[PDB]
RNA sequence: UUAGGCGGCCACAGCGGUGGGGUUGCCUCCCGUACCCAUCCCGAACACGGAAGAUAAGCCCACCAGCGUUCCGGGGAGUACUGGAGUGCGCGAGCCUCUGGGAAACCCGGUUCGCCGCCACC
RNA sequence: CGAAGAGUGCAAGAGCAAAAGAUAGCUUGACAGUGUUCUUCCCAACGAGGAACGCUGACGCGAAAGCGUGGUCUAGCGAAC
RNA sequence: CCUGUCAAACUCCAAACUUACAGACGCCGUUUGACGCGGGGAUUCCGGUGCGCGGGGUAAGC
């Protein structure tokens, strides 16, 4: 399972490309999307891949992100442990965030939504003209790095 | 007309002769010298590799193999050396000489494109390389910078 | 194009390759094919009648009956859906 | 082994070019049998300004019809050897050829299922001076 | 095959025992084929059906298999001809068979052929079959009339050993008849 | 399939070559022209009638990889070319990196001297 | 020996070998009526013209399946009054 | 036999890629009625630039 967020406007952005972000859900700079790993989704990401910043995130940080910028799929409640007992399958946001990194689940089947809206990257980010071996902040991430970007933008 | 003209390979393969008529006949007087009569058997093969792809005309492919084959005249008109200029010009080149109206051109030479790196001469000889100035001069008359390779020789 | 005829540009398209030269195997000509059936539509070069305009090449339509020995194959030109009247000898079963 | 390996002489071929006949007439009382007209494809100078017109006539003869003329014709020929043909062929000469095979020819005359003889039942010119040879005459 | 692009002929042309072009114009009847095939000492009449694999053979007769009926004689005449013609073509009927067209092969449509004459028999059979009367041989010659009288011009009996003496077309009265109705194997 | 008929794919099946097989189920070559039918001339062929002879042809079986072909491993080559991205380089024609793909010639070694369906048949 | 380099009326590209080529013989389907579909006009409306494919009628050749709605395919065409 | 070269109107090969149809996932539609159909009203048929691929031209803010 990886972790999507759009770092790069749409403006001259290909609008399959463009087309491809909104299929994942996001549709925003800093929009985050958990996208499980299929054959018929890594073609999707591969297509985006220029335009956003994806890897593996370790489940500390998915549970920051999720405990700090998850949302009910309609309402401005609190996502909580207490939240996610009472409205999914899960008794806590780590039992969530570990379905999530299994793939046994998405945010929206639980009834979230299934974009987590980020704050801009603290400190800010490693550029969006070049990928990440390139010293960029594009593409594919360690799940070190991953972390790194979606911590300081938590 | 300058090499400026046509030394790009900027226009689509234009040679075949079917469709094509009044081509200029080639100034290239040779393409073997030296003992053509003998085998590349030598000790030392030395050769210019141009450094560009470019088009050359037949107009400095004769400059430069002149310039280079009459100096290996320090050998003699006999010599013990071998000599080949490996390239044919087969593109057709043309010049449109009513303005820009039905300017299509006319044919008015042929040039040999060559890709970066491909060798266009190539010299065998024995430990006698007085061939190294001649390709001095004659990597001195085709618009690449080029660079002369020995192939087989540890002889240093 | 410099004209507009049925074939232009089908040069590469309406030739048989070397080895596929010569009379086509009769079995394929004969072919029996069911209403609603998902067909594939590729002119042979070697049969001359039964054809369809070569535009339509690559199409994989839906039989739905037939005229004659000919079949009637529905199919999507862009957003217009046409029928095609073509012979088996130019279709093959899909999958 | 032998015997359907043993040459045979199928068909005896007598022909004249002429390129204008009559000539049929004789071809035909020396042979036994009616002969048959040639045309001639392709029109030339030499006054051939007719593509399908008589030139000359042929006739030919098979089985006894072949060799109650062969016993009669090749004594008024003589050469040999540098006159035969690849495949026990030869003819000599008004022209007069004779096809030699062995037994299992009609494999490659037939409609059905044909094929073409093997290089190894194909008669040979060798084997075939020895054929007529042995038979009223001599070689060379 | 001298290379890459040398053209080698569908295997069965290779063999020269199918013609593709009569096959087609064949096959396009729709309708089964009633494939008439010969050799030298026999006489063979199938009912072919098309395949997803090739073709099927429904039914079929052979002149060997003549004999298990009461045939004493050569088999590669136009009697024997007739009569398989029409033991196939019973045989089709029994297998639901009910209507076909003549395939002859390479063989020629020669009138009073052997070919057509084991189409006579197949349409005797009660098989629907295209043909044309004036192109089959005229009854007597399929009993076999023209060999008897043939042996007329004795001077030596025809068939070394055998049967008969001077022959009998009468015998091939009896195996129609004997084929017209019940026996096994059909 | 101890030799057959009709095929499908239409060279992995072609080209060329070696060996084996017939009182018989057979296929052939073969023998022969009274008939049906045939030759712009020939029972050569086509057609018909037939078994004295043969396994030399064909054919069927077993096999050989010199040529042609199909496929595979290794090398060529992740080269050539290339969809996406770049305030990366180059006076410039042009190149490079990242991401997603990815040849061809040729060399070397294997494979391939057809596979499959239906009917018939000591 | 020879899968095709010939030939097939004419440009070019394409098709064709027990033929779509050659020869021979016979024949007039280069036929009448009325349509379907595509084309003309990619997508997407537009006429004349064209083609493929049906049904009916009448025929030719063939043993028959079948072939013939002109010449193997793409040019050779023209509104209202 | 060997040795040196090419192709817009060459191809024994052969991509990336584009494209028909179907299935899957995604996204979307069934009170926001999508897809589709019918009708009213247009404007519009001088375009330009960058990038990729171009064809012409020595070139051009052609
Ligand atoms: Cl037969
Ligand atoms: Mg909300
Ligand atoms: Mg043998
Ligand atoms: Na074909
Ligand atoms: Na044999
Ligand atoms: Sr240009
Ligand atoms: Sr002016
Ligand atoms: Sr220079
Ligand atoms: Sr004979
Ligand atoms: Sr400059
Ligand atoms: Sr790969
Ligand atoms: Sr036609
Ligand atoms: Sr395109």
């Amino acid at each position: 399972m990886h972790a999507l967020v759009q770092l790069r406007g749409e403006v001259n952005m290909h609008t399959d490309i463009q087309d491809t972000l909104e299929m994942l859900n996001i549709h925003h700079v800093n929009h985050c999307t958990l996208v499980p790993e299929t054959d018929a989704y890594r073609g999707m990401v591969a297509k985006v891949n220029d335009f956003v910043a994806f890897g593996e995130p370790s489940q500390e940080t998915l549970e920051t992100v999720l405990a700090t910028r998850a949302e009910p799929l309609e309402g401005d409640a609190d996502v909580d442990d207490e939240w996610v007992a009472e409205h999914t399958d899960y008794d806590d946001i780590s039992g969530l965030a570990f379905a999530l990194l299994s793939e046994e689940t998405t945010l929206r089947e639980q009834g979230l939504s299934p974009t987590l809206r980020l704050h801009p990257p603290r400190g800010g980010h490693d550029g969006v003209k070049h990928p990440v071996k390139e010293g960029g902040q594009l593409g594919k991430h360690d799940t070190e790095g991953i972390d790194d970007l979606l911590e300081a933008m938590r | 007309k300058p090499g400026a003209m046509y030394r790009n390979s900027s226009k689509p393969a234009y040679t075949r002769r079917e469709y094509i008529s009044g081509i200029p006949g080639k100034k290239i007087a040779q393409f073997d010298m030296g003992n053509n009569g003998a085998g590349p058997t030598y000790p030392a093969q030395v050769e210019l590799v141009v450094e560009k792809p470019v088009q050359i005309r037949h107009n400095a492919l004769e400059a430069a193999r002149v310039a280079a084959n009459r100096y290996v005249q320090n050998s003699g008109a006999a010599a013990n050396y071998k000599f080949r200029i490996r390239k044919f010009p087969f593109h057709v080149i043309r010049e449109n000489k009513d303005g820009m109206r039905a300017p299509f051109g006319k044919p008015v030479g042929t040039a040999a494109r060559v890709h970066g790196a491909n060798h266009i001469f190539i010299a065998w000889v024995n430990p006698d390389p007085n061939v190294e100035e001649a390709w001095r001069r004659a990597k001195m008359k085709v618009t690449p910078t080029i660079n002369i390779d020995s192939s087989p020789a540890g002889n240093a | 194009p410099s004209s507009n005829g049925p074939l232009e540009g089908t040069r590469g398209k309406l030739k048989n390759k070397p080895r596929d030269r010569g009379t086509s195997p009769p079995q394929r000509a004969v072919e029996e094919f069911d209403d609603g059936e998902k067909v594939h539509l590729k002119i042979d070069p070697s049969v001359p009648n039964g054809r369809f305009h070569p535009r339509f090449d690559g199409q994989t339509g839906t039989v739905e009956g037939k005229q004659g020995d000919a079949y009637k194959v529905d199919i999507v030109d862009g957003g217009k859906e046409k029928t095609i009247i073509v012979t088996a000898a130019h279709l093959r079963r899909q999958e | 082994f032998h015997e359907m390996r043993e040459p045979r002489i199928e068909k005896v071929v007598v022909h004249m070019g002429i390129g204008h006949a009559n000539a049929e007439d004789i071809l035909g009382e020396i042979t036994g049998q009616m002969p048959v007209r040639t045309k001639a494809k392709r029109t030339v100078g030499e006054f051939d300004i007719r593509e399908g017109d008589p030139i000359g006539a042929k006739v030919t003869l098979r089985d006894e019809m072949a060799e109650e003329f062969l016993q009669t014709a090749l004594p008024l020929a003589e050469l040999a050897t540098s006159q035969f043909d690849d495949t026990g062929n030869f003819s000599f000469g008004l022209d007069v050829t004779v096809n030699l095979v062995r037994p299992g020819y009609r494999v490659a005359k037939r409609d059905k299922a044909s094929r073409s003889i093997p290089t190894k039942h194909r008669l040979n010119p060798a084997d075939a001076v020895a054929f007529i040879e042995s038979t009223y005459d001599v070689e060379v | 095959a001298t290379g890459p692009r040398y053209k080698v002929p569908m295997r069965r042309r290779r063999e020269a025992r199918t013609d593709y072009h009569q096959r087609l114009r064949l096959l396009k009847s729709g309708k089964p084929r009633l494939v008439a095939r010969k050799s030298n000492k026999h006489v063979r009449a199938q009912l072919v059906t098309l395949g997803p694999n090739g073709d099927d053979t429904l039914a079929s007769a052979h002149s060997s298999d003549l004999a298990e009926y009461g045939w004493e004689a050569p088999t590669g005449n136009m009697p024997s001809a007739y009569l398989t013609g029409l033991l196939a073509g019973l045989r089709a009927q029994e297998a639901g068979v009910e209507e076909a067209v003549l395939d002859i092969g390479l063989n020629s449509p020669t009138p009073g052929s052997k070919v057509f004459a084991i189409q006579e028999g197949a349409i005797d059979a009660g098989l629907d079959i295209p043909h044309n009367d004036d192109v089959l041989a005229d009854w007597q010659r399929t009993r076999g009339a023209h060999i008897a009288e043939y042996d007329e011009q004795l001077e030596e009996p025809l068939y070394s050993g055998d049967f008969d003496a001077a022959d009998l077309p009468e015998h091939f009265d009896e195996l129609r008849e004997t084929l017209l109705d019940g026996d096994i194997e059909l």
